[PDB]
Parts: C-alpha cells; structure tokens; sequence
C-alpha cells in the first residue's frame, strides 16, 4: 500500500549574513564565516546537536568588528537533535 | 578582506 | 593523527549521556561499519564578469576535510553556472549511496545576491542565480526519497546583498 509523507522536512540551512547584507572574506585567511563554523564544529560536535553549534557560531560574531555579520539559520524543518557522535 |  | 583529525570525539561515555537523555528526540545514526555517508561541496572562485574570490581555495580545503572527520565522502564540484549546479543537485540527490546514508551536507561557496548564489557566468545584465528554494525543493521527499527522514544540512557562503549590515547607536 502507500502512504504519506511530509513533502519537506528534517531540512537546516545556515547562511553567513542576514537578508541584503555582505559575507567577508580573506584572500589567505579564507572566508570568516567557514572558519568560523569549521572551529566550532571541531570543538562542538562531540557535545552539542548541530542547531546549538549553529547558535554558538551566531554568538561568536555578536560583536561587530569593522566586518559585521551575522549568520542566519533559515528553513528548519528538523523535528529532532542532529547530534552527529564523532567517532561513532 | 573584501565581500562576497 | 586519525580518520577525525581535528575533531575532538565523542566519547561513549559521553555518547551514553546523550544517548538515554534525549532518546526519542535524536537522530538516529547508522552502523559505522556499513553506512555509506556523502557531502557535496560547490564552490566558484573563477568568474567571468565578477572579481576573483580568492581564499576560496582555504575554505574548499577546510570543509572538504571538516566533512570527512565527520564521517562524509566528499564531492568537490568548482566554477559551475547555476544550470550546471541544478544538473550537479540532481545527480547527487540520485545517487545510491542515499539509502544506506543517514544525513548529508551540501555547502555552496560563491558570490551572492538578495535572491541567491551566483554561477559563474553572472553579471548584472545576464544574471546566472541559483535560489535557495530550488536547492530545498531538488533534495526534498518527492526528489530525493532515499533522504526521506534524514537530516539535511545546507551551508551557504556568499553575500545576500550590498549592504554593510550596521546601524549606529551612541554609546
């Protein structure tokens, strides 16, 4: 038989700035916002589920710095904690 | 540094 | 130094500690020794009519390797107009590996405007734009059934207009 399923669902998206507003990036530094998300998902992983690492990143740029941004979570369909159990 |  | 490299593990202490807390409420993960795991990286630095993104080359480098200590075989797709992106998410969204996976990543790196990603023929007369909406509905249930369920992560690096995002206050 068939049944029905959510059309979308279990989707997040994270951009690096808000609506008409610029992402920085350095020629050999690469780009703030990856970095910055690299960092914390090396740290975080193991503890956190991938929509609070997604939150410490946004606090992470909380203070502008001649380059403000300010990454955004868009389009959240998950309906459970991502935790992605590194070494597992 | 420059934008995207 | 280890398939994880820079990411520090969890341990199965620490996997036991979430693992009854939030029970019902947690993605399931499947074996590690049968999963097979993809992300797909697409990321334009060289462009017909737009400057150069350099750096570009670091993030590919960092993220290429941050997914597999995360357990993911990546696919590295570079200089690609939105036409061909639209070809390179369908593929990807085909690929068989979906059904023996239990999430992915996507991350796209380019210039950006207001309404999406920038391929790299783009120019103001002749735009060349993938929107967002078309990435979420190439990797939906009714496109990619095999990620029915399954967490899908998109990262996005790229402008989303021309504004420096500040206002001023007196402190």
């Amino acid at each position: 038989a068939i049944k029905k399923a959510h059309i979308e669902k279990d989707f997040i998206a994270f951009c690096s700035s808000t609506p008409d507003n610029v992402s920085w990036r350095h020629p050999t530094m690469g780009s703030v916002f990856i970095g910055r998300l690299i960092e914390h998902m090396q740290e975080y992983a193991c503890s956190c589920d991938v929509e609070e690492i997604f939150r410490k990143v946004r606090f992470s740029f909380e203070q502008p710095d001649g380059r403000a941004q300010m990454p955004t979570t868009e389009r959240v369909t998950l309906t459970r904690c991502f935790y992605l159990f590194p070494g597992h | 540094f420059l934008t995207d | 130094s280890g398939s994880e490299g820079n990411v520090k593990l969890c341990s199965l202490e620490e996997a036991q500690r979430i693992w009854k807390q939030k029970s019902a409420e947690i993605y399931p993960i499947m074996d590690k020794s049968s999963r097979t795991r993809l992300a797909l990286i697409i990321c334009n630095e060289e462009f017909d009519s737009i400057p150069r993104r350099t750096g570009a080359e670091v993030d590919i480098t960092g993220m290429t390797m941050l997914l597999q200590n995360l357990g993911y075989s990546v696919d590295v797709k570079k200089n690609l107009t939105a036409s061909d992106m639209t070809t390179e998410l369908e593929a990807f969204a085909h690929r068989p590996e979906h059904k023996t996976s239990d999430s992915t990543f996507l991350v796209f790196m380019s210039h950006g405007i207001r309404e999406g990603i920038c391929g790299k023929k783009h120019s103001e007369q002749v735009p060349d734009i993938l929107q967002l909406n078309a990435i979420f509905n190439m990797l939906n249930t009714k496109n990619c059934p095999s990620l029915k369920d399954k967490p899908k992560v998109i990262i996005i690096q790229a402008c989303r207009g021309d504004s420096p995002g500040v206002v001023w206050f007196k402190d």
